[PDB]
């Protein structure tokens, strides 16, 4: 990912596609009313849109735990294919 | 030559004729398929000790 994102409450998704989560959001101009419900529990905040853009601010940069490399784990997955 | 009028063929030769092959054990089966399956469980069951699902797809962290 680059330094700077420009994405966050602008064409959002407003909804979710599945019924496994649900998921309903109220923008107004400034803020947001966003309600999730997943399972039996539910949540509810504000999410101001300076708020999600300071999400990408630092990066999660996620990484793969191999048990000797991910070259070794992708050759040894195909053999177990 | 009263052995003449006997039955040629011996009682070995009959036992070994007869009982030609030594016969499959129906547990032999069991405990051929159940020793190949424990390794079945151990690679590929999620809650076995040494499964091959963070070796083969290592985890995203």
């Amino acid at each position: 990912l680059t330094t700077f994102t420009f994405s966050g409450l602008q064409d959002a998704p407003v909804a979710a596609l599945s019924g496994s989560i649900k998921l309903n959001v109220a923008a107004k101009a400034g803020k947001a009313e966003v309600t999730v419900a997943a399972g039996a529990a539910k949540a509810a905040t504000q999410v101001s849109a300076a708020a999600l853009r300071k999400l990408s601010g630092s990066k999660i940069s996620l990484a793969e735990v191999a048990r000797i490399s991910v070259l070794h784990s992708s050759i040894q997955n195909y053999l177990l294919s | 030559d009263r052995v003449l009028s006997l039955p040629a063929v011996s009682k070995n030769q009959v036992l070994e004729n007869v009982f030609h092959t030594a016969p499959k054990a129906p547990v032999e089966h069991l405990e051929k398929m159940v020793s190949a399956n424990s390794k079945v469980y151990d690679a590929l069951n999620l809650q076995s000790k040494r499964v091959l699902i963070w070796q083969v797809k290592p985890a995203l962290f």
